[PDB]
């Protein structure tokens, strides 16, 4: 079953700041009361983050290019946001991955859906018409003014696609709370399968149909150092983006948190060659 | 301790300390970490 | 300038680190050699006129 | 080939600068510029 | 040659650096010592090999000037103190010291 | 190779075409196509030191490209190499923190004296 | 999946990951997901037993010079 | 920064020996750092090239390692010997050594 939905109001999707989100845990390996440099996909310190918003007659299902990572921000009241929806072509002819969670229990599917052009789930006061050649089949635990952030990071290294999770109470009504909050590796799904496009999953409100209160933000990672800190708990509190300015870069050089007055040697400048010459007889 | 005025408690060594040092000799060994 | 090169060289560890501070050592320890010898003055004296 | 020359903290002027001032002092303070006042 | 102890340090200072740079000439058992070449006319399996062995031998030399830097740093250290000690205890008052 | 191409006033004779310095590096080259000399500079490379002072203090900090000129990259010149965030000062005050040739910094801003 | 032994210097292997130490209590509490532990020169100094859910510290076995 | 002379040697002799055992982490290009993986990884003849790498390459960090901390200790003789000579000078007699 699909249906097109034919009332939405024409907006550009907006952007904002990520602040010192998007972190996560790299490896699995306690570390107590030391600083780490980790070499992994990330995403910046004050990057330019999209926003999307769901309001009422505001209805954001766009489908977005999954480039090396996703990182995912939702400012959630009511669990609207349901699951994802990732592949490379979205129909039958290639294989998709599919996560959700209904009102009782977390779905993950590997199978070659017929995807709707607009799916979504309905709530009463149809995602896709076909899955044929089915892989994989996963059953987990529920995961799930704005009053609960739920921040996601989604790779696919290796054929494994890792899923990291972080549950925040927020009291913040409209953007995304400034502070630090590590995420944890949730899934590490073994799929082995192509994925470059993926599209997020609302929920409907039937009395037409009206859209609940939600946002969610939109990020990309990219490679880069963090230099991450560890407290005597091993919980992360604070990270350092090697990166983003040269006082946090001579803080990744030193491998501190605090740096003492004085000149610092911290990177070596190159100037690259623009073009390329030939010349022969 | 009849030194004609003269005040040595801050290199001398301290009796109720167990480590019988100085006062400037436990700062030095409280500064070095 | 080569990638390659300096992929392979990553392998080796932290000697390239070790290298840059020893002959950073060495450049502030000249540095203080010639304020050593010659800075045991804070007041700059002059000559009278006759 | 990465090769870097550092200048040095002191220049020239101001090293000879202070063998003028060391000049001075021995010249017409003697020794007493050396253990206090001039 | 009044001023030889002075020229002594700049000669070696220059010879140490001439040498650093001519070691990159040296292909050390390699086919050549140009890097370019070497990533141009071989597969990344035996090229791999050949930068290995121009990054071992070009390693070796910088560590060995390194270490002739720190021997020479440590030598004119205590030239340096003694200079100090000389300006301190010759000029700055009357030394009683004989020599 | 890689490198800068400049006018050259050498005088190489017809058999010649590169040019070597004093260490069998490759300082000029003659053009195959109009017979002139070129210098082969090489390019601007340099450290990047980072001046600051306490992070207890403030977070405020100025770059330092060693031996590369201010116009290949609060924009300073110095002998050292380019100051960017440092706002230079006529005064003279004592050594904070060692910039090079004669050049120190201080925070009251960062100031180059 | 053999026995685990406390207090003696013996060869462990936890998932793979082999080694030779005395495996003694630990006192650090790991999160649900971390399974071994590093010190600051990323040496491996603390596990996760697999059968039984506790943390173990591994001291390397006792050496020293013989004069 | 009143006691600094005493926390730079305390800093570089712990970073020296930071540095020496975060050096048995690399694998100088072989394919583990670890000599257990190769032994249970590989068969023998590739695996005694694979420890003659890491042997070659952990015997020149720990050569590095010891010729810098022979600097040290010579620097440190240097230092220990002028604190002896500033005891036997200054402590147990006046001097007239100026500064
Ligand atoms: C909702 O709208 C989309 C877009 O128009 C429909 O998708 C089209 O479906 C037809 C099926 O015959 C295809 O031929 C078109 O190529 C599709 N368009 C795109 C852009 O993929 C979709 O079918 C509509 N939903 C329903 C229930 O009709
Ligand atoms: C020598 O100096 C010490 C410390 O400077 C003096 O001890 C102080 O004595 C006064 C009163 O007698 C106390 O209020 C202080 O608390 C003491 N200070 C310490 C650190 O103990 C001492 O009195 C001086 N004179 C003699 C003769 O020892
Ligand atoms: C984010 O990107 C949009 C266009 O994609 C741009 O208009 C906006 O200024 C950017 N924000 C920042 C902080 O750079
Ligand atoms: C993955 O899919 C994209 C487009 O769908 C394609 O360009 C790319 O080559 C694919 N990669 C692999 C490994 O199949
Ligand atoms: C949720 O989905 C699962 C599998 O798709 C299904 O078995 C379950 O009945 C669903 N829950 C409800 C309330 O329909
Ligand atoms: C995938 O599904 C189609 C149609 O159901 C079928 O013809 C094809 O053989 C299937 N492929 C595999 C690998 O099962
Ligand atoms: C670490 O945990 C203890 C309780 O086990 C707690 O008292 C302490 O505040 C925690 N530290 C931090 C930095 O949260």
């Amino acid at each position: 079953q699909c249906v097109n939905l034919r009332t939405r109001t024409q907006l550009p999707p907006a952007y904002t700041n990520s602040f010192t989100r998007g972190v996560y845990y790299p490896d699995k390996v306690f570390r107590s009361s030391v600083l780490h440099s980790t070499q992994d996909l990330f995403l910046p310190f004050f990057s330019n983050v999209t926003w999307f918003h769901a309001i009422h007659k505001r209805f954001d299902n766009p489908v977005l290019p999954f480039n090396d990572g996703v990182y995912f921000a939702s400012t959630e009241k009511s669990n609207i946001i349901r699951g994802w929806i990732f592949g490379t072509t979205l129909d039958s002819k290639t294989q998709s991955l599919l996560i959700v969670n209904n009102a009782t229990n977390v779905v993950i599917k590997v199978c070659e859906f017929q995807f709707c052009n607009d799916p979504f789930l309905g709530v009463y006061y149809g995602v896709y018409s076909s899955a044929n050649n089915c892989t994989f089949e996963y059953v987990s635990q529920p995961f799930l003014n704005f009053k609960n952030l739920r921040e996601f990071v989604f790779k696919n290294i290796d054929g494994y696609f890792k899923i990291y999770s972080k549950h925040t109470p927020i009291n913040l009504v409209r953007d995304l709370p400034q502070g630090f909050s590590a995420l944890e590796p949730l899934v590490d799904l073994p799929i082995g399968i192509n994925i470059t496009r993926f599209q997020t999953l609302l929920a409907l409100h039937r009395s037409g149909w009206t859209a609940g209160a939600a946002a969610y933000y939109v990020g990309y990672l990219q490679p880069r150092t963090f230099l991450l800190k560890y407290n005597e708990n091993g919980t992360i509190t604070d990270a350092v983006d090697c990166a983003l300015d040269p006082l946090s870069e001579t803080k990744c050089t030193l491998k501190s948190f605090t740096v003492e007055k004085g000149i610092y040697q911290t990177s070596n400048f190159r100037v690259q060659p623009t073009e390329s010459i030939v010349r022969f007889p | 301790k009849d030194f004609g005025g003269f005040n040595f408690s801050q290199i001398l060594p301290d009796p109720s300390k167990p480590s019988k040092r100085s006062p400037i000799e436990d700062l030095l060994f409280n500064k070095v970490t | 300038d080569s990638t390659e090169c300096s992929n392979l060289l990553l392998q080796y560890g932290s000697f390239c680190t070790q290298l840059n501070r020893a002959l950073t050592g060495i450049a502030v320890e000249q540095d203080k050699n010639t304020q050593e010898v010659f800075a045991q003055v804070k007041q700059i004296y002059k000559t009278p006129p006759i | 080939n990465g090769l870097t020359v550092l200048p040095p903290l002191l220049t020239d002027e101001m090293i000879a600068q202070y063998t003028s001032a060391l000049l001075a002092g021995t010249i017409t303070s003697g020794w007493t510029f050396g253990a206090g006042p001039a | 040659s009044a001023l030889g102890k002075l020229q002594n340090v700049v000669n070696q200072n220059a010879q140490a650096l001439n040498t650093l740079v001519k070691q990159l000439s040296s292909n050390f058992g390699a086919i050549s010592s140009v890097l370019n070449d070497i990533l141009s006319r071989l597969d990344p399996p035996e090229a791999e090999v050949q930068i290995d062995r121009l990054i071992t031998g070009r390693l070796q030399s910088l560590q060995t000037y390194v270490t002739q830097q720190l021997i020479r740093a440590a030598e004119i250290r205590a030239s340096a103190n003694l200079a100090a000690t000389k300006m301190s205890e010759c000029v700055l008052g009357q030394s009683k010291r004989v020599d | 190779g890689t490198g800068v191409l400049t006018e050259s006033n050498k005088k190489f004779l017809p058999f010649q075409q590169f040019g070597r310095d004093i260490a069998d590096t490759t300082d000029a080259v003659r053009d195959p196509q109009t017979l002139e000399i070129l210098d082969i500079t090489p390019c601007s490379f340099g450290g990047v030191s980072v001046i600051t002072p306490g992070t207890n203090t403030s977070n405020q900090v100025a770059v330092l490209y060693q031996g590369v000129n201010c116009t290949e990259v609060n924009v300073f010149q110095t002998r050292a190499g380019c100051l960017i965030g440092a706002e230079h000062v006529n005064n003279s005050y004592e050594c904070d923190i060692p910039i090079g040739a004669g050049i120190c910094a201080s925070y009251q801003s960062i100031i180059a004296y | 999946s053999t026995n685990l032994v406390k207090n003696k210097c013996v060869n462990f292997n936890f998932n793979g990951l082999t080694g030779t130490g005395v495996l003694t209590e630990s006192n650090k509490k790991f999160l649900p997901f971390q399974q071994f532990g590093r010190d600051i020169a990323d040496t491996t100094d603390a596990v996760r037993d697999p059968q039984t859910l506790e943390i173990l510290d591994i001291t390397p076995c006792s050496f020293g010079g013989v004069s």
